[PDB]
């Protein structure tokens, strides 16, 4: 996400980039979502009492 | 359905911008592609959306 706009002008590349970005954003959101699940499943359960 | 609605909204807003370039364009940089084609009128509205 740091890169900003890409200077290429050719349709085939821009048409690829439009899917590439929408892969990246999905994967980032999947990562943050799963990490939040992992952390909220953690910090609850034990039973040696 | 919501996926398709979102996808369509992009080009909806893109053309709604394009109307502005038709009827009230500013003192643009002369000959610059800020006098957007249809292509750039997509590209800005999609690039800001991701």
């Amino acid at each position: 996400q740091q890169g900003g706009e890409v200077p290429y002008t050719t349709l085939a590349t821009r048409m690829m980039m439009g899917a590439w970005w929408l892969f990246a954003l999905i994967v980032i959101s999947s990562y943050t979502a799963n990490l939040a699940a992992f952390l909220t499943i953690t910090r609850i359960e034990s039973s040696i009492q | 359905s919501l996926w398709a609605c979102i996808a369509g909204t992009v080009l909806l807003v893109g053309l709604l911008v394009y109307l502005l370039n038709w009827l009230n364009p500013p003192r643009l940089q002369m000959g610059s592609m800020t006098s957007t084609t249809l292509y750039n009128s997509m590209w800005f509205v999609y690039g800001s959306f991701v």
